[PDB]
């Protein structure tokens, strides 16, 4: 899961995925580009696509992208889609095997980032698919703590409810 | 055909930020400083100095999020340049300079040298994304945003990196830091000994030859009493320490 697949053609695929160039990613993948091309930061085309490029997420998954690739800070594509609020990408990643409880090097899970960023439906979908509400980050904070510390009342209510059971 | 030496400070004398050295403070934000420094230089170069601004490291460091990495705990230059093309960046100068919308909030410190400022400490806490300008400043945060037209990686090629700096201005790069690099004062750096301390991002603004050794001219963000007034030279042409392997840049929106 820790890629560092690096090359000229890999730089092109990473750039096309981060620029939202759907047709250019299709051309590079139809001609042998490495779907998990990476670099010294462990970032892959699917991490770049998680930043709101659903059609590119679908193409890279069709070519076998590692859905749980972890970069040098321990973030996976699911952490980034949850942080940026892209509900449909979070749904597709989970339907393709994404680890709902992946923990970054500073202990941040996808649920911590959705509670911190104020993305309620994403928090609800991760919760329903198994996210650990008692996970502590580097600062001993749980997702409820971060929702509370960031003023996201609705998410804190949902998390408060889930601990009640 | 490229000259044997090139210094963006000499090629674009009317762009003051190319000469300036910043201080990231007790925060692992080199990824952010290399980006806003080179972006500041390119905004001036590509508007023929009609627009000269210090781009805010604070804005980039606090608002990008996990797409750019971990704030004061390390970050990712390619997504920093992407954020500038996406959301833009406001202006913002040095700590307590009151220059721009969001000047840097982390105080300067001594990096691997003795001096009158406090010693740098462990990576601090990342400051909050506060989308509001300093009270004394006008325009508003939204109107102060400067946007990039595009961003891109440069190939791991000495020649392509020189051509890109020559034509479009300073770029951001990263390299592996070994402990002998922390003691740099002058000369062309070449790793000889020391433990690996990690990858660090910087701004490359030129190249030359010194003592028979080809080199890249680089700006660090450890203030001016570190290195050679804040700058350093490192072996060029051999992807030394990975210096030619993670170069990124981009063109500003001339709007």
């Amino acid at each position: 899961h820790h890629h560092h697949h690096g090359s000229d053609l890999g730089k092109k695929l990473l750039d096309a995925a981060s620029a939202g160039q759907d047709d250019e990613v299709r051309i590079l993948m139809a001609n042998g580009a490495d779907v998990n091309a990476s670099n010294s930061y462990g970032r892959t085309p699917l991490h770049a696509a998680a930043n709101g490029h659903l059609e590119i997420v679908d193409v890279l998954l069709a070519y076998g992208a590692d859905v749980n690739a972890s970069d040098q800070w321990g973030y996976t594509p699911l952490h980034l889609a949850a942080a940026e609020g892209h509900l449909e990408i979070v749904v597709v990643l989970l339907a393709n095997g994404a680890d709902v409880n992946a923990s970054s090097k500073r202990g941040n899970t996808p649920l911590h980032v959705a509670a911190q960023s104020g993305h309620l439906e994403i928090a609800d979908v991760l919760l329903a698919h198994g996210a650990d509400i008692n996970a502590n980050d580097y600062n001993g904070k749980t997702p409820f703590d971060l929702a509370i510390d960031n003023g996201n009342a609705d998410i804190a209510e949902v998390l408060q409810k889930a601990a009640k059971l | 055909k490229l000259p044997a030496s090139f210094d963006a400070r000499e090629q674009w004398p009317q762009c003051p930020t190319i000469k300036e050295i910043r201080d990231q403070g007790s925060c692992g934000s080199c990824w952010a400083f290399g980006a806003v420094e080179a972006i500041s230089d390119r905004i001036c170069i590509h508007t023929n100095a009609h627009v000269s601004v210090e781009v805010s490291a604070e804005d980039l460091l606090t608002c990008c999020g996990s797409m750019c990495g971990d704030g004061c705990n390390g970050g990712y230059p390619a997504e920093a340049w992407n954020f500038w093309t996406r959301k833009g960046l406001v202006s913002g100068g040095l700590y307590e300079s009151h220059v721009g919308c969001r000047p840097y909030s982390i105080p300067p410190c001594e990096h691997h040298v003795n001096g009158s400022r406090p010693p740098c400490t462990g990576e601090g806490d990342t400051p909050k994304c506060s989308k509001i300008c300093e009270p004394g400043y006008s325009p508003t945060y939204k109107q102060d945003k400067h946007y990039g037209y595009n961003s891109y990686s440069v190939s791991n090629s000495e020649k392509d990196i020189m051509a890109e700096i020559y034509k479009n201005g300073p770029v951001e790069g990263a390299f592996s830091v070994y402990s002998d690099f922390l003691l740099y004062k002058s000369g062309v750096y070449q790793h000889v000994t020391g433990e690996m301390m990690g990858g660090h991002a910087i701004r490359i603004l030129g190249w030359g030859v010194e003592n028979g050794t080809p080199y890249w001219l680089v700006a660090n963000s450890w203030n001016t009493d570190w290195g050679d007034n804040g700058f350093f030279k490192i072996l060029r042409g051999q992807d030394h320490c990975g210096i030619e392997s993670e170069v990124v840049a981009g063109i500003p929106r001339t709007d």
